């Protein structure tokens, strides 16, 4: 992530196995939730350091896009 | 251990041994303590204060650093927690998140933490793209 | 897999 | 293989054996490696090779074990 | 013969010990994962979150070493 | 797969 003029720019998750192949994205309160092409599994991480994954579900298919429904 | 790397540094009865706050003088020398919110500066001379907004995701929005502490605030949609780190959605609401497997959006109930799954929509072939309207409550794809 | 969606 | 990721020079020729080796050790006093080879999936020996070079072969130190997973 | 780890551990392929600190590594290749402790398996803990499946393992200097069956 | 050699 980063801001909007590219500045201050951070890793959430880096040199880590568990991303494959990862395709779409989705933010909600401190949590984020990616669609990984190769694992065909959408995940769960803490937003701020990728500290506590799991796995939301497994597709037959390819999952491409996510979002999270709130207003 | 008695020729000690921390020996020869004078007792505390020295001007409280130039430490900024709390003082001790044991057996290997003298050390300067910090309240809560403060550090050790490298050459132990004073105290410094932490920077708690520094650190990426200590508080969840709008950290604001103080000379000893930190003040946190979040959005009008957001209600702040016990910890004044952290804030939740101020809605009665959850949320759903939506995903697009091939033949199907699968929602998923994220109530009560149970992750209960289901279909939106029967007729669907091949769904890429997944957004929502919030003003009409519809689902985009 | 190739990036490529199709 | 070196531990620098970016030096590329391997520490030694490839060393060919029979059958399909499993599991290695280090002998530091005479530059010897001990390893396990797997034969037709019911047999197994215990074999050593002289790093020392100078046209040093594997020779055997026991058989007829069996699968072998470690030195 | 008495157990140190004896809880979680699936498919324990990897074990390394470091004599520099005392501690004990090991891999799974079930869990996907990497776990150091203490030689009386008391502060368990994580080092890698996923490793596929490893197979073998082996701890020098400041890294550990595996190798991984499946990439 | 199989956790075999
Ligand atoms: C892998 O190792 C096995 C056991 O030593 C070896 O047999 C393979 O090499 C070849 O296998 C063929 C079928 O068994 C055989 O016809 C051929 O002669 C043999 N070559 C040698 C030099 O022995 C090895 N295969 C690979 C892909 O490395
Ligand atoms: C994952 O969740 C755990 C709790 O389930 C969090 O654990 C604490 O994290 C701090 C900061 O890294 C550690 O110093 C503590 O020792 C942890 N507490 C316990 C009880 O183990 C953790 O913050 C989350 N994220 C990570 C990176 O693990
Ligand atoms: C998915 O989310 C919705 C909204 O929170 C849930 O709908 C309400 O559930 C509560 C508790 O069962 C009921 O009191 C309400 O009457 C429900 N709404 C309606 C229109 O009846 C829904 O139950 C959730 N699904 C699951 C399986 O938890
Ligand atoms: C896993 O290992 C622990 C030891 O670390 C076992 O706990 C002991 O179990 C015996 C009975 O079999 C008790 O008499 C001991 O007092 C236990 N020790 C402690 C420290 O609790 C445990 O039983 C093992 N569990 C399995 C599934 O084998
Ligand atoms: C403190 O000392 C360390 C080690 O010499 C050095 O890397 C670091 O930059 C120093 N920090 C400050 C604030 O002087
Ligand atoms: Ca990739
Ligand atoms: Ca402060």
């Amino acid at each position: 992530f980063c801001d909007y003029d590219g500045h201050n720019r951070r890793q959430v998750i880096a040199s880590d196995l568990v991303l494959h192949h990862p395709h779409a994205l989705t933010l909600f309160e401190d949590f984020v939730y990616w669609t990984d092409r190769g694992t065909r599994q959408v995940m769960q991480a803490n937003k701020w350091h990728g500290g506590n994954q799991s796995v939301v579900m497994y597709s037959v298919h390819q999952p491409l896009g996510i979002t999270a429904i709130h207003p | 251990t008695d020729e000690s790397p921390l020996c020869n540094q004078d007792s505390c009865s020295h001007f409280n041994g130039g430490c900024t706050h709390q003082c001790m003088q044991g057996p290997f020398g003298a050390t300067c303590l910090c309240p809560l919110g403060y550090q050790l500066a490298n050459d132990t001379k004073t105290c410094e204060d932490i920077n708690e907004c520094d650190i990426p995701g200590f508080c969840s929005q709008h950290c604001v650093n103080m000379r000893g502490s930190f003040r946190c605030a979040c959005d009008p949609e957001y209600t702040l927690e016990s910890d004044g780190r952290t804030c939740k959605v101020t809605g009665s609401e959850n949320p759903l998140l939506v995903v697009a497997s091939r033949d199907k959006i699968i929602v998923d109930n994220i109530t009560a933490h149970t992750h209960n799954l289901y279909s939106l929509v029967q007729d669907v072939s091949f769904v890429v793209a997944l957004d929502f309207d919030s003003v009409t409550g519809r689902v985009f794809w | 897999x190739x990036l490529x969606x199709x | 293989l070196h531990f620098d990721p970016r030096d590329h020079s391997l520490p030694f020729q490839v060393i060919s054996v029979a059958g399909t080796a499993i599991a290695l050790d280090y002998d530091r006093r005479n530059n010897r490696i001990f390893f396990t080879q797997k034969l037709n999936s019911l047999r197994g020996q215990i074999s050593y090779v002289s790093l020392y070079s100078g046209s040093s072969s594997p020779t055997v130190l026991l058989s007829n074990i069996g699968v072998t997973d470690g030195i | 013969r008495v157990p140190i780890v004896n809880t979680s551990l699936v498919w324990p392929n990897g074990l390394a010990l470091d004599l520099e600190t005392d501690l004990l590594y090991w891999a799974d290749a079930s869990l996907q994962k990497i776990e150091r402790s203490t030689l009386t398996g008391t502060n368990r803990e994580v080092v890698v979150s996923t490793a596929f499946h490893s197979f073998g393992l082996t701890v020098y200097g400041q890294y550990i070493y595996w190798t991984d069956l499946y990439t | 797969x199989x956790n075999x050699x």
